[PDB]
């Protein structure tokens, strides 16, 4: 027997509680980072160590833009939720 | 066994649900740049050789039946399993074009019990939606 909640990944685009942020011209900051990071790096690494990159990408080179206030000047970090049992490569 | 068998004859299904429009009485602004993801995985997840199915402004019904008929699919020769949602939300929340459903509902069709054939392949679910109204004002380095 293996629990019945194993084996599930669950990538989130931010943390618990918080906004996840959308650019209408180029898309979420998330998805962006993460198609970019997998079109790069899913040919070697390990999909938690492209989560990794992914997080850091979104950390890093992102920062919001808003003629309000409220708004503006926001980070985002995203939230890897991982109840996985092996490592995971998209190739063998 | 370190790592995943992933040597199947399928890599398996690539859900992604793109909610754009909500309805009226919803309240909520349409997710205008969220095509550009849609087309941005579809073709990522069609590199890495995944069977993508993308569905546009489904209906919190629409979201489940559609999982369910997933989860209700014969993966045995699938490697694994992946669900991508694209839409407004809130913690542990999914919106679909009319209300919210809760992710638990949608993840529970995978279970491992509930979904004999993806027991013991890895089921990832990417999720592009808020989780809260907190703002991260973030920290100088
Ligand atoms: C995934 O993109 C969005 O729809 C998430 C949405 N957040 C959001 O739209 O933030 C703005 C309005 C783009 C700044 C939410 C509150 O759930």
């Amino acid at each position: 027997k293996i629990p019945v909640e194993a084996d599930f990944l669950y990538a989130y685009s931010t943390a618990p509680g918080y906004y996840s942020w959308r650019n209408s011209k180029d898309g979420s900051w998330f998805i962006q980072s993460l198609c970019a990071m997998l079109k790069q790096y899913a040919d070697k690494l390990e999909f938690m160590h492209i989560l990794t990159r992914v997080n850091r990408k979104v950390a890093t080179e992102f920062e919001s833009f808003s003629f309000d206030a409220t708004f503006h000047a926001k980070k985002q970090i995203p939230c890897i939720v991982s109840m996985l049992t092996k490592e995971l490569y998209f190739y063998h | 066994d370190n790592s995943y068998k992933m040597d199947y004859p399928e890599m398996g299904l690539c859900i992604i649900i793109n909610n754009k429009n909500f309805h009226k009485s919803t309240g909520m602004t349409s997710r205008s740049g969220t095509d550009v993801d849609a087309a941005n995985l579809r073709e990522t997840f069609r590199n890495l050789k995944y069977e993508v199915r993308n569905k546009n402004d489904l209906t919190r019904e629409e979201i489940v039946e559609l999982m369910r008929d997933v989860s209700k699919e014969d993966h045995s020769k699938r490697s694994s399993f992946v669900c991508v949602l694209l839409s407004h939300g809130e913690e542990g929340i999914i919106f679909g074009t009319n209300g919210p459903v809760d992710l638990k509902k949608i993840t529970n069709f995978f279970r491992g019990d509930r979904c004999r054939s993806l027991t013991g392949k890895p089921k990832l679910f990417i999720i592009q939606a808020c989780r809260g109204t907190e703002l991260d004002c973030g920290i100088e380095t």
